RNA sequence: AGGUUAAAACUCAAAUGAAUUGACGGGGGCCCGCACAAGCGGUGGAGCAUGUGGUUUAAUUCGAUGCAACGCGAAGAACCUUACCUGGUCUUGACAUCCACGGAAGUUUUCAGAGAUGAGAAUGUGCCUUCGGGAACCGUGAGACAGGUGCUGCAUGGCUGUCGUCAGCUCGUGUUGUGAAAUGUUGGGUUAAGUCCCGCAACGAGCGCAACCCUUAUCCUUUGUUGCCAGCGGUCCGGCCGGGAACUCAAAGGAGACUGCCAGUGAUAAACUGGAGGAAGGUGGGGAUGACGUCAAGUCAUCAUGGCCCUUACGACCAGGGCUACACACGUGCUACAAUGGCGCAUACAAAGAGAAGCGACCUCGCGAGAGCAAGCGGACCUCAUAAAGUGCGUCGUAGUCCGGAUUGGAGUCUGCAACUCGACUCCAUGAAGUCGGAAUCGCUAGUAAUCGUGGAUCAGAAUGCCACGGUGAAUACGUUCCCGGGCCUU
């Protein structure tokens, strides 16, 4: 059947939520608006960065934004002059003051969203996808996750039937509420149509 | 159940004579959960029932429980073949279970002004041998002496 | 929802922005008890003047990602969907799945 | 209905045909959308061609019509029965 | 009667044997579930609300459509929404980028239309600026393009239903078999549990079970306002005031339940039965949590997307209408048929929640829905906001009624440009069917069913639906032969 998310499950438990800052329902839904225009902007922009979270604040009258990245020369530019842009025009899309913050994600491999854009980015290169998925199983399981499981769905090397196939090393306990669970998902968009692809990766209970 | 797994829920005795025999037949005459109306009515009827009889509530209650009461009932039971109406000792909590739930429906049933006059008429044909609850009573006997030849199913 | 049914709200909420205050009074004077019985008659007549779309009621709330004209939910903005989605991943604050 | 405090509603543009047609000799049917118009005592006599959906139908207005809407009228369904 | 010997034409690409995994059996064995049984209350009958089929229509927009569609997408169709129809209109365009030109953008009015729109008429002409330019925002001009709720859910992602919260589903290595496969995972017990113990060619591991999460039931510590009032002092008797930090309570941190202890049974086991203590006893109650997979199940109309299709039209704007039709059929509900009740008067006891284009008190006016004026409240403070059933007194006295309140006439209120099609509510009058419902059929095992009120999302207005909250408060379960679904072993 339909699984419960495992991020949202454990959002008040073992994990963090994306959004911090308080607000009435006078300015709710326009804070969330603009955390949405952000992200997108910031999304698309970064593309080849390997931008794996991205983490908006609003302490008082401003916005502070926490990438987590595992290239952050690349997202930083000479002497700081990309993310200057970057701080320029978040500013300008949140009408706020914009503060800007890189986050260093050590060992992408361990890291669900990068995992997925990888397997992503892959499979749109027209990689063979039984080869991305263990590739990335073999990675994550070599760097020491206790855990990891990847699943693809959709039209797999362009078949008229569309299938999913998936791929577990170690132990992915996703009923255990307090269990590490990064997870995170990416689409493909090849010539045959959209391909989805799903990374659990279990780092230990805590 | 399957599991047999079921106790017993306590009762709390009736207010003005702490009896849970009455309480019992407070909630079997209770509907929509209204226990004081139930035991406006009940009151009343008791009390018609001790003004026409010379007995005490509990004792003419006890004399038409006594005449209501069942001892052996039909149940059916099916094995190779066809179902029989095997007839079955009733245990004394059951018949008073019954005849409670006879002595309401009949009162239900009959045509008097209020409730209580109604419960108040059965009790006293109840007393006499008379009147539905009664009929029933001779009914269910009727029926299991009829099924006798079938009391080792 | 379609970019031209998204245009027709964005134009209606610039109308509505654009003649707040010119169909705020003319509601008063047709309203005002003690007013006189011809000049409630030509604010009557003036206020059906105004475009349509410059009154609040005919605007329907939709989905700020989607359009969606159904299931909106006025705390966030979004409807039901795309509600789900953000809560999933985390983007409201505070919002978890609820249990008593 | 209508609140009486705000008076019986009327259309501008209908209210300026009527008021062309009743001083002048026009005869000629008075065609609009406008179905709800109250029929107010000042245009008995002339024929008002109130749309139903797909075309005017004309409605000769009589002292009895004061009061009602156009639409009143100029019916929009068309039924004549199941299997009939 | 027939036996025995014994062809051919024509036709098919198989027919067949043994064994393997499933599934099935009106085969066997052992178990489970409101599945029966034991009970209580309903539906199918009536009126009305609502969805659907059909029919009708210019259109009655599209989708769901055994269980697992039918108060479903829709948490709310007068205009809008709207995707449909009629009519009136536009063509790089309602919504984006690029280029050229003219221009600040904006405000205030007139006419025509019905509007879209067109023709005008005035008022401003700002802001960086090396005052070469711009750089917002408008209009026009082309052309790369925009646009599509158009088709394919049988090309797809994502999301969902379902068997089913059922206890199952597998893998590595080893071993058996020519092989498909088997073992493990079977067996003796036991458990809600592939739960656990013992045995054992298996030894281990993973996803599921359980636990970790939320809430509810008891206690402790801290804090004590807007919340509280035990001991005090006053008092207009109103926690009202000075006070008090005890108590209820608010919300943070802890404790507590673990077969922990005792007895018996049991294979010196797992475990079961009972007892003590305790607020709670064996998973304490409720929720969240949905394994490998199944139905080419649902959704291209939330969104995204391969392919196909349209491009002065399947795109875009507007007004009016339709989605509310009506010989009929079905599903889901509401209100009743009355006296355990109706009506009148008086009088108690809740929980949960919402509020700024909002909730709206007091006072006055109105029979009333409401209106005028106008405090307080972004809230343990103010408002929504009187809980109702209940209880006391009186009346009705079994009648189609002082039951029932459908339908219709007249008069109004409020929202809203606008209540004709087609809103809700109020007043006066009217006073239908219906007197407990055929075959058949549904829900529920305890604070449950039944019954009684309250709030919220959607929302200008528009609940008998949906989600949520308390009050009162049952009956019954001997048992697993039978009906339905399921689990394990075997045939
Ligand atoms: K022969
Ligand atoms: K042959
Ligand atoms: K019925
Ligand atoms: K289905
Ligand atoms: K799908
Ligand atoms: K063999
Ligand atoms: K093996
Ligand atoms: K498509
Ligand atoms: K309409
Ligand atoms: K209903
Ligand atoms: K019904
Ligand atoms: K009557
Ligand atoms: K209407
Ligand atoms: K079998
Ligand atoms: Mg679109
Ligand atoms: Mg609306
Ligand atoms: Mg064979
Ligand atoms: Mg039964
Ligand atoms: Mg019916
Ligand atoms: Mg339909
Ligand atoms: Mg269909
Ligand atoms: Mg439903
Ligand atoms: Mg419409
Ligand atoms: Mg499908
Ligand atoms: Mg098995
Ligand atoms: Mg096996
Ligand atoms: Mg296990
Ligand atoms: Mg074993
Ligand atoms: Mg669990
Ligand atoms: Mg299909
Ligand atoms: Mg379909
Ligand atoms: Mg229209
Ligand atoms: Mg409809
Ligand atoms: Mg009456
Ligand atoms: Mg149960
Ligand atoms: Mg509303
Ligand atoms: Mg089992």
């Amino acid at each position: 059947g339909q699984k419960v998310h495992p991020n949202g499950i454990r959002l008040g438990i073992v994990k963090p939520w994306n959004s911090t800052w308080f607000a009435n329902t006078k300015e709710f839904a326009d804070n969330l608006d603009s955390d949405f225009k952000v992200r997108q902007y910031l999304t698309k922009e970064l593309a080849k960065a390997s931008v794996s979270r991205i983490v908006i604040e609003r302490p008082a009258k401003s916005i502070r934004v926490t990438i987590h990245t595992a290239r952050p020369g690349i997202v930083i530019g000479k002497k700081g002059e990309d993310v200057e842009k970057l701080r320029k025009v978040v500013a300008d899309i949140a009408g706020v003051p914009a503060q800007i913050n890189i986050a260093e994600v050590r060992k992408p491999e361990l890291d669900a969203k990068l995992v997925a854009d990888s397997i992503t980015s892959q499979l749109e290169r027209r990689v063979m996808f039984r080869r991305a998925m263990k590739r990335a199983v073999q990675n994550a399981m070599r760097l020491g996750a206790k855990g990891i499981k990847v699943e693809v769905s959709g039209r797999l090397g362009g078949a008229e039937i569309a299938r999913t196939e998936w791929y577990r090393e170690g132990r992915v306990p996703l009923h255990t509420l307090r269990a590490d669970i990064d997870y995170n998902t990416s689409e493909a968009h090849t010539t045959y149509g959209v391909i989805g692809v799903k990374v659990w990766i279990f780092k230990g209970e805590i | 159940p399957r599991r047999r797994v079921i106790g017993q829920r306590k009762i709390l005795p009736d207010p003005k004579f702490g009896s849970e025999l009455l309480a019992k037949f407070v909630n079997i005459l209770m509907v929509d959960g209204k226990k004081s109306t139930a035991e406006s009515i009940v009151y009343s009827a008791l009390e018609t029932l001790a003004q026409r009889s010379g007995k005490s509530e509990l004792e003419a209650f006890e004399v038409a429980l006594e005449n209501v009461r069942p001892t052996v009932e039909v149940k059916s039971r099916r094995v190779g073949g066809s179902t029989y109406q095997v007839p079955v000792e009733v245990r004394p909590v059951r018949r008073n279970a019954l005849a409670m739930r006879w002595i309401v429906e009949a009162a239900r049933k009959r045509g008097d002004k209020s409730m209580a006059l109604r419960l108040a008429n059965e009790l006293s044909d109840a007393a006499e041998n008379k009147g539905t609850a009664v009929k029933k009573r001779e009914d269910v006997h009727r029926m299991a002496e009829a099924n006798k030849a079938f009391a080792h199913y | 929802a379609k970019q031209s049914m998204k245009a027709r709200e964005v134009k209606r909420v610039a109308l509505a922005d654009k003649y707040f205050a010119k169909r705020a009074e003319l509601k008063a004077i047709i309203s005002d008890v003690n007013a006189s019985d011809e000049d409630r008659w030509n604010a009557v007549l003036k206020l059906q003047t105004l475009p349509r779309d410059s009154s609040p009621s005919r605007q329907r709330n939709r989905c700020r990602q989607t359009g969606r004209p159904h299931g909106f939910l006025r705390k966030f903005g979004l409807s039901r969907i795309k509600v789900r989605e953000a809560a999933m991943r985390g983007e409201i604050p505070g919002l978890k799945k609820a249990s008593w | 209905p209508r609140s009486l405090k705000k008076g019986p509603f009327i259309d501008l543009h209908l209210l300026k045909k009527v008021e062309k047609a009743v001083e002048s000799g026009d005869k000629k049917p008075l065609r609009t959308w406008s179905r709800r118009s109250t029929i107010f005592p000042n245009m008995i006599g002339l024929t008002i061609a109130v749309h139903n959906g797909r075309q005017h139908v004309p409605v000769f207005v009589t002292d009895e019509m004061v009061g009602h809407k156009l639409g009143e009228f100029a019916p929009t369904r068309t039924y004549r029965g199941h299997a009939a």
